[PDB]
C-alpha cells in the first residue's frame, strides 16, 4: 500500500434504529385472522422526522400462512420521497437472548404507506409450544433492528489542496485569553469581597439581563462598584468563564449551583448543561432534593425526569427524611408527584 | 375513600375540593400518594 | 368470566429528543448586540457614512 | 506522467442498489500536469448480463485539452493486510476522448469478493488502486 | 430535417432512474443509411440538428 498522491473517502451514512415491542397476555388476542396490533410511533435523535411503527398479525394475514406469525415494518412519514432500509427481527425468548431472527438481504425502498415485512416469520406451533419459552409468562416480546441508509459523499482527499493551515474562527479563544491578562477593563467589578476585573462592555454584549440592567440608571453612578451577593466567587467566575471562552468545564463539581445562578441569570444553555450534568446523577437519597432544585428553578424536563425516577424507584425514595422533609415542606411537588404517578401511568 | 380517590382521579384533580384539599391539608395527598406508590399502578 | 378492552399503547422512548436545547450563544450575542445597536461608543465617519463598533 | 489513486468504499456490503447500477469518485489528477481529470466508475454489480458476478470497473476521462490521450491503466484491490492484489493491467495504450471509458469488465468475481476468508474486503471497506501511465 | 420538422422521434416509456453518472439511451436509434442518405433530407447542410426533451 504506497502512498497516494491522491485519495477520496466515499462515504455512505447509515443510522441505526433500535426497537423494542412487547405484548402482554398475548393468548388473549381476542380476534380471528387477519387482525393487526399496531404499534406506537417510533424513531431516533436524527433526522427524527422518518417515523416507523409495527404491524403485528398474531393470526395469519394470508390464506397461505395461517398457522403462522407475521410482522411488518411500516413507514408513516417520510419528508424525503423515498428511504431506502435494512430491517431485521428476531423474538426474545425467557432469558433475552435473540432467536428466530430473520432479516431481508435487501435494502428495500420505503414511502409513505408503504409495509415490508416477514409473513412466514416464526411457526405459530413454535410460538406456542411452552418448551422453547417463546412466550415467557404470555408475554411477546419483539426487538426490531433498522437500518437506514442516506447518500454517500466525498470527501476529495486529493492532495495540494491549498496547502495553508487554516485555523477556525477565533472569536471564543482570543476573548478567553483576555481575561487572565485583564486588559481593557474600564471599570472595576466586585463579587463577595474579591475583586474580578472585568469590564461591562462585553458582559452588555452577551446577557441581555444584564444589559437592560445597565442602562437603567446604574451607569450614572454605581457603574464602577455593583452589588452581587447571590453567588460565590466560585460560581460567579465559572459563569465569567462561560460568558467569555463559551464554555463551562468545570461542570460536574458545582453543577448545582452553577443551575440556581443559571436559573437567576435566565442562561437556558447553562441551565439545561447543569441538568444534564445532574440527570445521570440521579439517586434514591438525592431525588428530594433534585426535585426541589428543579422545581424553584423552574426545570420542568428534570421535573419530569425525576418524577420518572420516583415511579421507578418508588419502593424506597420515599422513607426517605429528605423526601419526607420535602413532603412537610412542598405539598404542590407531592401533589404534581400524584397526578403525573396516577393519571399518565394508571 | 383513599382507594376511591386513586380509582376516579381523572376527575378529582379537576373538582375543586381537590385543589381545597392540596392547598390546606398536604398530609393529606402526601398519604394518597402514599397509597398510591406501592399499589394499583406498579407495572409500568 | 373474563371481559377484555381496547389496549393502550404506553409510548415510551428512552433518552428521546433529550431537553431540545435553544440556539446557540457562541457568536449570535454579538449579532443580537449590533441589530440592537446599544452602547455605541463611538461614532466613526468615514466616507460620509457613520459606523459604530466597540 | 503516471497518476496514483487509491479510492476507498466503506459499509459497502449496503451497495444499495440493484443490478447495473454506478458510483462515481472523485474527478483526480496530479499536481503536474493538471489538467486530466479523471474518475473512476466501479460498479457493485455485474455491467453486463452477458458477464454478471463481476464488479466492473472502468476509468473515464472527463477533462482534456487534446483531441486524444494515450495511457495505460492498471487496477488493483488492497487486501485487509494492504498489499496489491488482483493487479489488472491494460497491456495497450488505449485512447481517450472527451466522455470515453475503458477497463476491465470481468474485474473479479462478486462471490470471490464476498469471502471472509479471503481478507479482500476487509471490514466491509474496499480500496482500489489505480495507477495511469500516459505517454 | 431540411424543414427542420421531427423525423425518427422515439421516446422510453418508462421514468428511468438516474444516478451520478449513469447513461441511458437508444442504440439502435437510426439506420446509418437512413441518416447518409440524401434523399431523406435528415442531414441538411453535412449537419445534425438534435432534439431531446
Amino acid at each position: 500500500g504506497p502512498v497516494a498522491e491522491s485519495w477520496c473517502y466515499t462515504q455512505i451514512k447509515v443510522v441505526k434504529f433500535s426497537y423494542m415491542w412487547t405484548i402482554n397476555n398475548f393468548s388473549f388476542c381476542r380476534e380471528e385472522m387477519g387482525e393487526v396490533i399496531k404499534s406506537s410511533t417510533f424513531s431516533s435523535g436524527a433526522n427524527d422526522k422518518l417515523k416507523w411503527c409495527l404491524r403485528v398479525n398474531p393470526k395469519g394475514l394470508d390464506e397461505e400462512s395461517k398457522d403462522y406469525l407475521s410482522l411488518y415494518l411500516l413507514l408513516v412519514s417520510c419528508p424525503k420521497s423515498e428511504v431506502r432500509a435494512k430491517f431485521k427481527f428476531s423474538i426474545l425468548n425467557a432469558k433475552g437472548e435473540e432467536t428466530k431472527a430473520m432479516e431481508s438481504q435487501r435494502a428495500y425502498r420505503f414511502v409513505q404507506g408503504k409495509d415490508w415485512g416477514f409473513k412466514k416469520f416464526i411457526r405459530r406451533d413454535f410460538l406456542l409450544d411452552e418448551a422453547n419459552g417463546l412466550l415467557p409468562d404470555d408475554k411477546l416480546t419483539l426487538f426490531c433492528e433498522v437500518s437506514v441508509v442516506q447518500d454517500s459523499v466525498n470527501i476529495s482527499g486529493q492532495n495540494t489542496m491549498n496547502m495553508v493551515k487554516v485555523p477556525e474562527c477565533r472569536l471564543a479563544d482570543e476573548l478567553g485569553g483576555l481575561w487572565e491578562n485583564s486588559r481593557f477593563t474600564d471599570c472595576c467589578l466586585c463579587v463577595a469581597g474579591q475583586e474580578f476585573q472585568a469590564h461591562k462592555a462585553i458582559l452588555a454584549a452577551r446577557s441581555p439581563v444584564f444589559s437592560a440592567m445597565f442602562e437603567h440608571e446604574m451607569e450614572e453612578s454605581k457603574k464602577n462598584r455593583v452589588e452581587i451577593n447571590d453567588v460565590e466567587p466560585e460560581v460567579f467566575k465559572e459563569m465569567m468563564c462561560f460568558i467569555y471562552t463559551g464554555k463551562a468545564p468545570n461542570l460536574d463539581k458545582m453543577a448545582d449551583d452553577l443551575l440556581a445562578a443559571a436559573d437567576k441569570y435566565a442562561l437556558e444553555r447553562l441551565k439545561v448543561m447543569c441538568e444534564d450534568a445532574l440527570c445521570s446523577n440521579l439517586s434514591v437519597e438525592n431525588a428530594a432534593e433534585i426535585l426541589i432544585l428543579a422545581d424553584l428553578h423552574s426545570a420542568d424536563q428534570l421535573k419530569t425526569q425525576a418524577v420518572d425516577f420516583i415511579n421507578y424507584h418508588a419502593s424506597d425514595v420515599l422513607e426517605t427524611s429528605g423526601w419526607k422533609s420535602m413532603v412537610v415542606s412542598h405539598p404542590h411537588l407531592v401533589a404534581e408527584a400524584y397526578r403525573s404517578l396516577a393519571s399518565a401511568q394508571c | 375513600a383513599v382507594d376511591f380517590i386513586n380509582y376516579h382521579a381523572s376527575d378529582v384533580l379537576e373538582t375543586s375540593g381537590w385543589k381545597s384539599m392540596v392547598v390546606s391539608h398536604p398530609h393529606l395527598v402526601a398519604e394518597a400518594y402514599r397509597s398510591l406508590a406501592s399499589a394499583q399502578c406498579p407495572f409500568l
